[PDB]
RNA sequence: CUUACGACCAGGGCUACACACGUGCUACAAUGGUAGGUACAGAGGGCAGCUACACAGCGAUGUGAUGCGAAUCUCAAAAAGCCUAUCGUAGUCCGGAUUGGAGUCUGCAACUCGACUCCAUGAAGUAGGAAUCGCUAGUAAUCGCGGAUCAGAAUGCCGCGGUGAAU
RNA sequence: CCUCCUAAAGAGUAACGGAGGAGUACGAAGGUGCGCUCAGAACGGUCGGAAAUCGUUCAUAGAGUAUAAAGGCAAAAGCG
């Protein structure tokens, strides 16, 4: 997955934005488009809007979410 | 009967302190314990029947009792009047005897095994119980055990709420909910 | 004997024995027979009661098989009402772990 | 009770290594070594598990 | 066709399976599995670099350190094999799919979707229907070892040598 | 030939009137002595369910009475 001694990779812009977001735990939705990006224990509580490929679907960071990244919460392919 | 000797001493008198009970003969009582053991497959074949009243015989300690079905259900195929389950049924002394060897290896040998559930009761301060595997009693000897067979136990009790059939129970420590 | 709740046949070595034991593998018999007397060799019919028990504090340091089953199920249970990605493979019986899934599909439904 | 028509039924002492436990009970199994007690010689069943040291 | 059928960039997709299908790989075990020892090559690659040796680690690999643009140093240890211990016909000490947990690396990034590392889990499979394919001698079968594309990504492909048949 | 209605509260009473059975069975399914009480509903309990067997609470018969229906059946005529 990720060697331990790099650390995380959180993107510079969405931690920018969590950031600021966090300072005054504002609810409405974080619109990114990395889904790439580790979710910390820091954005716990908020909300982003994760591109899944052809929209943004909202993600409620839930506690039990630290340590797993931003995509896996927005599938991609739809199958019926 | 280790526990028919304390029962009488110390946990007839704990219990009616704990309770508040008035008077001491209100205090309850385990009036009997009796073992069920139905099978469909029995009375078909005719080779099930007599494996169940060996382990059965082995664990209880007494001598069980064919029961007949008196109905006959399409869907089950089962006639009138045949041998489709066992019990047996112990009080008093032997039963005392029973509960303590039961309490004793029958339930810790159990594999996965957390507690009981604490609804089981009726409501009426009956308890029920029902153990997966006849392996786990020691009477009976793994090495020539043709198939593995659960059981359900029943204990009665004098007191007609659950509240005080809990606490007759938990006097005697059956393990905890 | 006796391990962990189930029964272990007395027909081959300790260890061999010990692999069938749900939770326990050869690796983790050699290294727990290592610290204490037992040699793998040893049958365990000609293993004393004793040893057998000191096995047994040995095998309840390391995890026993019905917490191993019930954690083992309680992951899969978070990631469905997590509702990942994962946990819709896990309800929808697709390969969770990314492998290739084309042609060769059939080790996941049964 | 009936006579002769039940199991054989026998004291019996059970011991538990691990929590140093000695429980007596009469119980049908039959024991080919016994250890001896202070009150009798009835025979001896070896318990992996008992009940107080469960948890 | 020409403010678009041309040009750039982020995300995803080419990796989705109720099922069919042709190529192979690994098995179903005793002509064997696992543990210890112990031999016998070939050719090929190495600054877009292979590392002798020390220590940390169960491990992949990590930090130092050294030789070599190589008939010098190096990948590299060859495997089948030979000696002993054991498993004793059992879905097994067969088989390693699948999943949970922990991790190391390449890379800016490993969720869709990297290959490896240890722990646990241990599915089918006990020799295969009609039919069908290759092979005449160092050949069939079997054994591992290289190279190419390659930042990382083989059972494929392109080569190599050991053992070595019957007809 | 048997049961119900027609049949007009004793008996009896017709129609090519309205509805159903019989031409058996049992040496126990008879006799006696003793003993017992059903169908269902709900709750609890391994497989096990709508419903198998086990335990508990109500339950004058909502059951059973070899068989069609009427009557009767607790001293049960029902069940051992």
């Amino acid at each position: 997955p990720r060697s331990l001694k790099k650390g995380p990779f959180i993107d510079a812009h969405l931690f920018a934005k969590v950031e600021n977001a966090l300072e005054t735990n504002s609810r409405k939705p974080i619109k990114t488009w990395s889904r790439r990006s580790m979710i910390l224990p820091q954005m716990v509580g908020l909300t982003l809007s994760v591109h899944n490929g052809r929209t943004h679907v909202p993600v409620i960071v839930s506690e039990q979410m630290v340590g797993h990244k931003l995509g896996e919460f927005a599938p991609t392919r739809t199958y019926r | 009967a280790r526990l028919k000797a304390l029962y009488n001493n110390e946990l007839k008198q704990k219990i009616k302190e704990e309770l508040g009970l008035d008077n001491v003969m209100q205090v309850p009582k385990i009036t009997k314990i009796t073992l069920n053991m139905g099978v469909g497959g029995a009375s078909q074949d005719k080779k099930l029947l007599e494996g169940a009243v060996a382990d059965m015989t082995a664990i209880a300690g007494q001598k069980p009792v064919v029961t007949k079905a008196r109905k006959s259900i399409a869907g089950f195929k089962i006639r009138e009047e045949w041998p489709i389950g066992c019990k047996v049924t112990l009080r008093g002394e032997q039963m005392y005897e029973f509960l303590d060897r039961l309490i004793a290896v029958a339930i810790p040998r159990v594999r996965d095994f957390r507690g009981f559930s604490p609804k089981a009761f009726d409501g009426r301060g009956n308890y029920s119980l029902g153990i997966k595997e006849q392996i786990v009693f020691p009477e009976v000897d793994f090495d020539k055990i043709d198939r593995i067979r659960g059981m359900d136990v029943t204990i009665t009790t004098s007191a007609a709420t659950d509240d005080e059939g809990r606490a007759l129970l938990k006097a005697f420590g059956f393990p905890f909910k | 004997a006796r391990i962990a709740g189930v029964n272990i046949p007395d027909n081959k070595h300790a260890v061999i024995s010990l692999t069938y034991i749900f939770g326990v593998g050869r690796t983790t018999a050699q290294k727990i027979l290592e610290a204490v007397g037992i040699a793998p060799t040893t049958k365990v019919s000609q293993l004393d009661d004793i040893q057998l028990d000191a096995i047994r504090a040995q095998v309840a340091n390391y995890m026993t098989e019905g917490d191993l089953r019930r954690e083992v199920s309680m992951n899969i249970k978070r990631l469905v009402d997590l509702g990942c990605y994962r946990g819709i493979r896990h309800r929808r019986n697709l390969p969770v772990r990314g492998q290739n899934t084309k042609n060769n599909a059939r080790t996941r439904k049964g | 009770m009936r006579k002769d028509i039940h199991p054989d039924y026998h004291d019996v002492l059970f011991h538990d290594t691990n929590a140093d436990v000695f429980f007596l009970t009469r119980s049908t199994v039959k024991t080919k070594t016994t250890r001896e007690y202070e009150g009798s010689e009835y025979p001896y069943y070896p318990l992996d598990i008992s009940s107080a040291s469960h948890p």
